[PDB]
């Protein structure tokens, strides 16, 4: 499951700097959903969880700033 | 986290 996180945030990522929008959004949603999933089921510090949660602030913010913006 | 995890569940809801 980790793996995921961090394949599917990684692809993600990488498609915001190359242009890409539409794949970029899905894995955004689908790569912090593996993030919080884990820490939900496997906590082992504040360190972290406090990594995984600025960085789902992050692809979340743009995730959502794509969505507005392609529709809008 | 509970900021963060409520975001998730808005953008992934149909």
């Amino acid at each position: 499951n980790l793996q995921k996180a961090i394949d599917l945030a990684s692809k993600a990522a990488q498609e915001d700097k190359a242009g890409n929008y539409e794949e970029a959004l899905q894995l955004y949603q689908h790569a912090v959903q593996y993030f919080l999933h884990v820490v939900k089921y496997e906590a082992q510090g504040d360190k972290a969880k406090q990594s995984i949660r600025a960085k789902c602030t992050e692809y979340l913010d743009r995730a959502e700033k794509l969505k507005e913006y392609l529709k809008n | 986290d509970e900021e963060i995890e409520r975001q998730l569940k808005a953008l992934g809801v149909d």
